């Protein structure tokens, strides 16, 4: 008729386990830590050919919807359009620097992203 | 740094019905010695030690 | 808008430097306004 759920844990983790059981847990996108493989897959498939195409591909994910509701969860300083655009440009520049330092992509005039051989071999396998 | 000084607060052992001259002189000296302490915004709070209370 | 247009990495650094310069100019204008308000209140 019913179901018992007895969670035996420490006293420090009892309040979090009691709060995350009856209240609905919100979803938070953590794609900012593992965006290099997604950027390499977008650059190897000729989808993100520049910075604007990469920003448009990153804006269609759940991280852009989570940053507009929780700015401090995504290490942002505001919910405005300029601060979010600057954070997206900084994330795209960090992804491009991580792709160029690992010899996975090529930056024509520091903005045009071209897939290299190592990036294509990483995105293929 | 983001907040403004609204004056100062002090306690008194006796219930004073009027303003204290030494506290007003100290407030005037703090307003004259600091350019950020404007007289229109800085006030003096007196907490008279009431018996069993505080006014 | 719907599709944001990002810039180059050096262009992102230049945009961050321009935003920092605009924030410094706004802080200098606010400090000048505060000094003018203090000079008006003192006189």
């Amino acid at each position: 008729d019913e179901g018992r759920c007895v969670i035996m844990c420490q006293g420090s983790k009892k309040d979090f386990f009691k709060k995350f059981l009856y209240e609905p847990l919100p979803v938070e996108s953590h794609l900012d830590h593992c965006m290099h493989d997604h950027f390499n897959a977008e650059i190897v498939t000729k989808t993100i050919e520049n910075k604007q195409d990469a920003v448009d591909y990153l804006t269609w994910t759940f991280l852009y919807r989570r940053m507009t509701q929780n700015p401090n969860y995504y290490n942002l300083q505001g919910i405005s359009h300029r601060h979010l655009s600057d954070h997206l440009s900084e994330l795209v520049e960090q992804t491009l620097s991580d792709l160029e330092q690992s010899k996975c992509i090529s930056i024509e005039d520091e903005m045009d992203v071209a897939p290299l051989n190592l990036g294509m071999i990483a995105a293929y396998y | 740094k983001e907040m403004e000084p609204l004056g100062w607060i002090h306690t008194q052992p006796n219930e004073s019905p009027q303003l204290s001259p030494q506290d007003v002189t100290t407030h005037a000296k703090i307003m004259a010695d600091n350019p950020s302490w404007d007289g229109e915004k800085t006030i003096i709070i007196t907490c008279s030690f009431t018996p069993g209370s505080c006014t | 808008e719907a599709k944001p247009k990002f810039l180059s990495k050096a262009e992102r650094e230049a945009e961050a430097l321009k935003r920092r310069q605009q924030e410094v100019e706004e802080r200098q204008r606010m400090l000048e306004e505060e000094r003018k308000k203090r000079k008006q209140f003192q006189d």
